[PDB]
């Protein structure tokens, strides 16, 4: 399609950066319960 | 200079969207590729006048 005038942009986040937010929120989550996503994570 | 074989009867070929990117040279019987001259777009990063 690039004869036209037409073009793709690439997104700001990678793939291998979308995986790391997604590692550290499951880490969150399976040592801390929900005390991540209200202050300082405290391990139970 | 292509990759592409065609049948002697065929002289260009088109895509899924009908756009040439194939083409024989009518004395020397071979097939050229197309690709489009360069373009694109001119973005300027300021901090602020
Ligand atoms: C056209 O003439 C040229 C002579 O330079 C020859 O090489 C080519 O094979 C000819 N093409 C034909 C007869 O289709």
């Amino acid at each position: 399609q690039k004869f036209n005038g037409l073009t793709v942009l690439p997104p700001l986040l990678t793939d291998e950066m979308i995986a790391q937010y997604t590692s550290a929120l499951l880490a969150g989550t399976i040592t801390s319960g929900w005390t991540f996503g209200a202050g300082a994570a405290l391990q139970i | 200079e292509s990759n592409k074989k065609f049948l002697p009867f065929q002289q260009f070929g088109r895509d899924i969207a009908d756009t040439t990117d194939a083409v024989r040279d009518p004395q020397t019987l071979e097939i050229l590729d197309i690709t489009p001259c360069s373009f694109g777009g001119v973005s300027v990063i300021t901090p602020g006048t």
